[PDB]
């Protein structure tokens, strides 16, 4: 009898950070051609924290 | 205007200035007050029109 916000049931079970973490990976072994290494570096060890 | 800190600041860290050696980068903050970019502003636009 109540409306309610319902998420995905995709989401609750978490499933789409793995997803997500494939990709982050991905471009982690990317390289930053314009960049220099020691940007790259911070990004990806700020990336690793998480 | 945006402010001379808070983008000097992302632009220092972006440089990532090492305190023992010498670098031609320092050189690169030179005279990035306003008041110049003012007098640039009205000096090229004068000078278009004359």
């Amino acid at each position: 009898g109540v409306l309610n916000q319902v998420l995905n049931d995709n989401i609750r079970n978490g499933h789409v950070v793995n997803q997500l973490m494939e990709a982050l990976m991905q471009l982690s072994r990317q390289q930053f051609p314009t960049m220099p290494v020691d940007y790259k570096r911070s990004i990806q060890r700020g990336i690793l924290l998480l | 205007l945006v402010s001379t800190e808070a983008q000097i600041q992302k632009m220092s860290q972006d440089l990532q200035l090492e305190a023992l050696t010498i670098q031609s980068e320092t050189q690169f903050l030179t005279g990035i007050n306003s008041q110049a970019a003012n007098d640039c502003f009205k000096t090229l636009i004068a000078a278009m029109l004359s």
